[PDB]
């Protein structure tokens, strides 16, 4: 790269022919003549760096021909004549320089430049752009300086929005003055068109066009758009019109387009197209089965009964945009009462300012963390299966503050790897299952029916200062049992508080370190959590200590179950990007207690599995790729350290 | 039964449904059949354009809703691009002057109304529920990954290469090589 | 009785998976692979 | 302890495949001016510039011109792209302050939980780009009061031995890791593609090497190794005929050592063909697995898809396995199946029908699905299961009143 | 009722004051030229678009 | 049989080129 | 011996099609409104371009 002139080592003593010049025909110099110095065209150097002929390389007649064709076809508004010739720089050698001569279109006398029209552009800069574009000699002036002048003026309007304000024409030209005329258009006509498409298997959509919409009224869109007669057109006006019309929630699509009205160039006509939503939908999914005793395919009347599922959906119930989805699923429609499945979803997005309202009928199966191997070696897992109805309201407020209010009616079952219920937990002693257990539910038969209230409040003031977040975060949760039904009356409350503080045993970063070299500060994290439970709490709602997002380095419920609990944690984080290395390094120490409340639970699970009530751990770690953490943690109840790999950030 | 000639584009779309369904047409047959019979530097990334068989398909969802925001530098706003209090759009030279000027103006360290907030799970309920629903229903109506216009595009490129190979061969043998061998003496 | 006598289910869709845990692993089917295009960019 | 041999037969016969190729740097291919996509042109350019480099090194001014012009476009595109990086960095430092951009948290569906109880753990700063991609891996039954994701899958993809964006050896790698204090899951896969020739320098001739490994502690205490070498060429019977052959080796290393344990060896073929109005794609395979103690067990598998011009909407596929257990003279265990699909539109709805035949147990499975995005006319069949439920309610309500 | 409600109310009030600052700056920008007023939408549209944005 | 010899017919004729 | 370089031939061919589209637009603006034959709908732009054959086929 960069000036191949070591290829021109065919010097004056390395090759010889008796009567002819010897060598290869290399280009050794490119000279550009007649190129105008106007600002809208590139100068001679980057014109030189786009030719097929290169200095120090060889060429032929075809290269000169295609260079002439490309240069003539690229700048036909400004030059339209190039002649290219070569000449030998020395006898008895084939090295020869190539010169390019341009004769641009000229205009035979321009002395002054004037700008006319443009009642929006003040006189303070029209003077300076008329002063900038002046040539020196008056007599032979190139065309392209004309194209420079409007290239100022257009740009000015394009820097201020305004896509319909342009230099129309030049009307001087007989008295020696180049006079640009600026046209500024204004809005004249606002019209609205109503269309809908049609669902087929074709790739091209056909439409049904209406003069008036079925739901929305034609002047409502025009009043919402804010388009007035006698106003300039701004692009942000179109953005605001899009927002205000699309606010209603009943539109699938809308096109805003302004057109020039070519009968009168000072007018603008804006056309609006809008589409309503098609709200109805359904889906049917059937299946059959035929047994071939012989070639007869068994076409009895009690054979065309399917076993599929039905889904029915509707948006825009009750005028506003709230939607409903309904699903049935029976595996045999001649005996539908065997394994009938049912689901209902109802969503309401515009219930209240900053509030949504939802209802759902659904299922959940998860693994119970209470019945885990703590000090006894092996234990059968217990599965919590909930089925039922939940209705809630959600608010986002203060850019991230969250409030959720929920009311729940559910049926809860405890299972063991199957659809078979259990009523007690159990362990193996030698090869035999143990006896009489701690109970898993409140009714003692493994199935419960509960009505509950759930409140959740989250307050976030955390921001990422070049990574490495700073601030504080608080979370609160209340669970209340409302059933006098199989569940009990209980109240279960949890509060957690995390503070990301800048490290006080180190010098603090300044503003130029933050803004120029993009340095992240060193932080400490202080975290507390506490929880209490009053009343009859069932075993699928106990607090569990240990695991990730608890004391690290322990199994997921290794520390015992609890009625009351306290958890403390602190961490020191340094970013490695301040030293060029990727990632961030941290060190932590964590602790949690049940506050001597293991005896408070029904059946005492913390002594059945011989789990301790408290645990402390410490360790080191590296966070590398977003939120991928690699820790080395050390259990202190036992004295063993393990490596861990986790996704997502804690605290 | 012989060979279908005259294949147009509707034929191709009908076949493209089958080509789409090929992946689900494979099932875990084999052990089930055994059970039923035994009883008796540079970085590599995806393309900036979408994929092959390109077609400018439709122009429907051209408009989007923007939020008028404040910017991390002061006295600037943004709805699609940043405007710099005289109505003009901000340039490369103004950005560095604004950053050097806000060195001093960020020294008070007033933290309020963060620029990028921590996003919640239920952030835009309407948008994730129903934004382009007609396009999803329209994909439920015709089951083709590829459009016919991309097929016409790729096919016409291939036919162009075939034709250009034919003129290269005819030009070579009838024009270039006789002249080259004549110039060799 | 005829429908429930075939307690072996309908044959389900095949995917390449690992032997021990059955997580899916990527396939090279031609009718899908012929649509793919990649490029190279410099790093920062 | 090895997997059943039907697993290997299904894995080695899955259709007509196609390997990994070269990806091009778009600013230097088609020097300066904008381009379009075509496989043959990019494949030509990659081998063309290596050839012109060799000729330019040997001498040859006509090759030196082409290689220098490519170098000029390469420098211009690289400087433009780093300028775009600087502009994007300045724009981000203007739009946010010293603050960073934060991702969306993962959606796990509904729960009987307040659904932002742990959503603050999956909202993190980006990092933008480092070469690898990460996804979290989730289990079927998570813990009750926590998030279900447990492991991390890493993905990497590169093209190492290139000169100036004219690549060599497409390469990619994928590792799933789940580590805690009890168990350890570690799966991995790597693919390497080697291109021997492209037209007009030859025919399209590409080989591909795949390796994979499986570790799952403390359940299995053995590790699983697989290696596949498979080669494709366009031709061998006619113009543009996509043929390919391949072999597979596998072992269950005892204690992790790859020198001891049961082994599996298999080979496969693929082809396409067009006769009359019938286009067919077929593949076949044979596996010769070793048992735990019994010895040789062999199996045959085959798949076929019969595309048809007329009636271009009927899809039909055929599949076959043959089993050869010991006492091979009287234990040939066959199995074959057929699959047909079609697709209609009627009543404002899109219908799709699938007919499946298993042919060991003579059963025909028919499954029709419909979708009406226009009206609820499709719900008239919903009166069929609603009657019988009433006939199972009154008959219950009679028996509950006795 | 004594700790959580006024904190959320204060944060929300800061959010509407920031929005009013945005619209004051837009009006000042269009006053710097010789143009018209930016024509903001009403409050119903404000909370509805707060549920249904496409860009931030 | 069928996928041992013809599984080496393709291997031999792929070796016949390269 | 010196054919026109491709990438230039196709670029000028595409720009020639742009010129043809602008030609049809300007001619339909100026001449497309006057009626020559009222029984068949033949207009001056079709008539003076020598396209009366097309008009009979279109009817
Ligand atoms: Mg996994």
């Amino acid at each position: 790269k960069r000036n191949w002139k070591n290829l021109v080592t065919d010097s004056e003593d390395l090759e010889e022919k008796p009567g002819e010049r010897s060598g290869t025909n290399r280009c050794v110099e490119i000279v550009i003549e007649g190129w105008p110095d106007v600002g809208n065209l590139p100068t001679a150097d980057e014109l030189k760096d786009l030719l097929t002929v290169q200095e120090g390389h060889i060429f032929e007649k075809q290269d000169l021909l295609d260079d002439r064709r490309k240069l003539e076809i690229q700048y036909e508004d400004y030059i339209a004549e190039v002649e290219i010739r070569t000449e030998y720089v020395d006898g008895k050698s084939n090295h020869q320089r190539v010169v390019y001569k341009f004769t641009p279109h000229q205009f035979r006398g321009i002395n002054a430049i004037d700008i006319k029209g443009a009642a929006l552009m003040p006189a303070s800069e029209v003077e300076r752009i008329c002063n900038e574009c002046l040539p020196k000699q008056p007599y032979m002036v190139d065309i392209a300086v004309m194209d420079k002048v409007r290239n100022r003026i257009e740009q000015w309007y394009q820097s201020r929005g305004l896509p319909f304000c342009y230099v129309g024409f030049f009307d001087g030209m007989d008295d020696g003055i180049l006079r640009a005329n600026v046209t500024e258009a204004k809005i004249d006509n606002v019209s609205v068109r109503f269309v809908r498409p049609k669902l087929t298997g074709d790739s091209e959509l056909e439409y049904s066009v209406y003069d008036e919409g079925k739901v929305v009224k034609a002047d409502k869109i025009i009043e919402a758009s804010g388009f007035q007669r006698g106003h300039h057109y701004h692009v942000e006006d179109g953005y605001d019109a899009m927002n205000s019309i699309f606010a209603c929630g009943l539109l699938e699509d809308i096109n805003i387009e302004p057109e020039q009205d070519p009968s009168d160039v000072n007018k603008i006509n804006v056309k609006i197209r809008c589409e309503e939503v098609q709200p109805k939908s359904m889906e049917l999914d059937l299946d059959w089965s035929f047994q071939l005793k012989n070639g007869i395919p068994s076409i009895n009347r009690q054979s065309l009964i399917p076993g599929g599922s039905v889904e029915v959906s509707h948006e825009n119930l009750f005028g506003n945009s709230e939607s409903a989805t309904l699903s049935l699923s029976a595996s045999d429609w001649r005996n539908p009462s065997a394994d009938l499945g049912f689901s209902v979803a109802y969503s309401e997005p515009f219930y209240k300012p900053h509030t949504t309202r939802n209802a759902q009928l659904f299922n959940t199966r998860k693994t119970s963390t209470i019945f885990t191997p703590g000090g006894e070696s092996e234990v059968p897992p217990v599965f919590v299966d909930r089925f039922g109805l939940k209705g809630w309201t959600s608010q986002i407020t203060g850019q991230d503050n969250k409030v959720e209010h929920a009311l729940m009616l559910q049926l809860v079952s405890t299972l063991d790897e199957n659809g078979q219920v259990v009523a007690k937990g159990t362990k193996v002693q030698r090869g035999y299952y143990a006896d009489n257990g701690p109970p898993t539910t409140n009714s003692g038969n493994g199935r419960d029916l509960s009505l509950s209230y759930q409140g959740f409040f989250a307050l976030d003031n955390v921001r990422f200062i070049n990574g490495n977040q700073l601030g504080e975060r608080m979370l609160f949760q209340v669970d209340q049992g409302l059933n006098p039904l199989s569940g009990g009356i209980y109240n279960r409350a949890t509060a957690s508080y995390t503070k990301f503080l800048e490290a006080p045993f180190l010098p603090k970063l300044t503003t130029e370190q933050l803004w120029k070299e993009r340095k992240a500060p060193n932080t400490v994290v202080l975290h507390a959590k506490a929880g209490n439970a009053l009343g009859d709490v069932a075993a699928y709602d106990y607090f569990s200590l240990g695991g990730p997002y608890s004391v690290r380095g322990y199994s997921h419920g290794e520390i015992g179950a609890a009625r009351r609990f306290l958890e403390l944690a602190t961490e020191v984080r340094v970013p490695l990007k301040n030293y060029g290395l990727p990632g961030t390094a941290y060190g932590f120490v964590e602790y949690a207690t049940d506050l001597g409340s293991g005896r408070e639970l029904n059946g005492n699970p913390t002594e059945y599995y011989r789990k301790p009530g408290r645990g402390m751990s410490y360790g080191l770690g590296l966070k590398a790729l977003g939120a991928c953490r690699f820790e080395y943690a050390r259990d202190c109840n036992a004295g063993t350290g393990t490596f861990l790999v986790n996704f997502g950030e804690r605290f | 039964l012989r060979v279908k000639t005259d294949k147009d584009l509707q034929w191709w779309r009908t076949k493209q449904r089958v080509i789409t369904k090929r992946k689900s047409a494979r099932k875990r047959d084999r052990f089930k059949k055994q059970i039923a019979v035994v009883n008796k530097k540079l970085r590599k990334k995806i393309s900036s354009k979408g994929r092959r068989y390109r077609s400018l398909s439709l122009a429907r969802y051209l408009t989007a809703t923007r939020k008028p925001r404040l910017v991390g530098l002061d006295n600037l706003t943004k709805i699609d691009n940043i405007t710099t209090l005289q109505g003009a759009f901000i340039t490369k030279e103004e950005k560095q002057d604004s950053l050097n000027l806000t060195i001093q103006r960020k020294q008070e360290l007033t933290n309020s109304l963060k620029k990028s907030q921590i996003k919640k799970r239920s952030r835009h309920s309407w948008k994730k529920r129903s934004r382009h629903q007609f396009s999803r229903n329209h994909y439920k109506y015709r089951k083709r990954h590829t459009h016919g216009n991309g097929k016409l595009r790729v096919m016409n490129k291939k036919l162009k290469k075939f034709k250009a190979t034919n003129e290269l061969r005819q030009w070579w043998w009838n024009s270039f090589l006789p002249r080259y061998l004549s110039n060799l003496q | 009785d005829a429908k429930a006598q075939q307690e072996p289910d309908r044959r389900s869709q095949y995917t390449r998976h690992y032997a021990f845990k059955g997580r899916g692993r990527k396939e090279f089917l031609r009718s899908d692979m012929k649509n793919d295009a990649n490029e190279l960019v410099p790093t920062r | 302890r090895l997997p059943p041999m039907t697993f290997f037969v299904e894995q080695m016969s899955e259709g007509v495949l196609k390997p990994e190729g070269w990806a091009t740097m778009e600013t230097v291919a088609g020097l300066g001016e904008e381009v379009t996509e075509d496989e043959g042109a990019e494949s030509f350019n990659h081998v063309y510039y290596r050839q012109m480099y060799e000729l330019a090194v040997a001498g040859d001014p006509w090759a030196q011109r082409e290689y220098a012009a490519m170098l000029r476009a390469y420098d211009k595109g690289c400087e433009s792209y780093r300028a775009s990086y600087e502009e994007a960095d300045v724009d981000a430092n203007v739009e946010y302050g010293v603050e960073s951009y934060v991702v969306d948290p993962i959606d796990f569906g509904p729960s009987f939980d307040p659904e932002d109880m742990y959503s603050h753990r999956h909202a993190y700063a980006e990092a933008a780009d480092a070469g690898v991609t990460v996804i979290p891996s989730q289990d079927y039954y998570g813990p009750e009061h926590d998030d279900p994701l447990n492991g991390i899958v890493f993905q990497y993809e590169a093209q190492p031995f290139s000169r100036h964006g004219w690549g060599g050896v497409p390469f990619d790698l994928t590792v799933c890791c789940e580590k805690d204090k009890t168990s350890l899951c570690l799966q991995g896969e790597t693919h390497v593609s080697l291109v021997h020739s492209v037209p007009p320098f030859g025919p399209r001739h590409i080989t591909q090497v795949t390796g994979s490994w499986e570790v799952l502690r403390p359940n299995i205490k053995d590790v699983m190794y697989q290696l596949e070498v498979d080669t494709f060429k366009d031709g061998l019977l006619g113009k543009s005929d996509h043929a390919g052959c391949g072999l597979m080796l596998a072992r269950l290393g005892e204690g992790g050592d790859p020198r001891k344990g049961p082994t599996a060896v298999g080979v496969r073929l693929q082809d396409t063909l067009r006769v009359g109005p019938f286009k067919l794609e077929a593949c076949a395979s044979k596996v010769a697995v070793q048992g735990p103690t019994g010895g040789k067990e062999e199996g045959w598998g085959a798949r076929a898809f019969v595309g048809y011009d007329w009636l271009p909407g009927l899809g039909m596929a055929f599949d076959f396995i043959q089993e050869r257990t010991p006492e091979e003279g009287g234990k040939r265990l066959r199995g074959y199946g057929a699959n047909f699909t079609y697709d209609w539109e009627a009543l404002g709805a899109a219908f799709g029908m699938e007919v499946d035949y298993v042919a060991a147990s003579e059963s025909v499975f028919v499954s029709v699905n419909a979708f009406s995005g226009n009206d609820y006319r499709l719900g008239w069949l919903l009166l069929l299961p609603a009657v019988n439920y009433f006939k199972e309610t009154v008959s219950s309500l009679w028996a509950r009143l006795r | 009722r004594r700790f959580l409600h006024p904190r959320l109310d204060d944060n929300q009030r800061r959010v509407e004051r920031e929005e009013e600052r945005v619209w004051a700056l837009r009006g000042q920008q269009r006053r710097a030229l010789g143009l018209h007023r930016p024509h903001r939408p009403d409050k119903d549209a404000a909370w509805r678009l707060e549920q249904m944005y496409d860009d931030d | 049989k069928f996928i041992f010899w013809a599984a080496m017919v393709y291997a031999t004729l792929y070796g016949n080129y390269e | 011996e010196n054919p026109m370089d491709p990438r230039i031939r196709e670029l000028m061919a595409a720009e020639g099609m742009d010129d043809k589209l602008e030609d049809e637009g300007f001619k339909d603006t100026v001449l497309g409104s006057a009626i020559i034959n009222p029984y068949t709908g033949l207009d001056m732009k079709t008539y003076l371009d020598g396209k009366e054959r097309h008009q009979a086929e279109l009817v």
